């Protein structure tokens, strides 16, 4: 991420992600996981990346 | 430098600079039922 980071959203059928900040795979996994309760859509990263 | 095994070639990409641990790191995962320990034991004695 040149200068910044990624402020997209994702809308996983009616309900809409409003997520922000993506620098990494670790950060999304994060942003994911605390939305788990929202979005009904498990996510997992592994030690590979 | 490559991986051979349960045919699951894998050419491992070591970058000039990466120490041991990076080393190990990377070599572990992909091929199944694998491990990979890094371990640095350097002496020292100073002479005169």
């Amino acid at each position: 991420v040149t200068g910044g980071s990624l402020n997209f959203d994702v809308t996983v059928g009616s309900n809409t992600v409003s997520l922000a900040g993506v620098t990494s795979t670790q950060d999304l996994a994060d942003q994911l996981n605390s939305n788990s309760s929202k979005l009904g859509i498990t996510a997992s990263i592994n030690d590979k990346g | 430098v490559n991986l051979v095994g349960g045919g699951q070639v894998k050419n491992i990409a070591i970058a000039a600079g990466d120490s041991a641990k990076a080393i190990a790191e990377k070599m572990d995962g992909a091929i199944p039922n694998l491990s990979a320990r890094a371990r640095t034991v350097f002496t020292a004695d100073v002479s005169g």
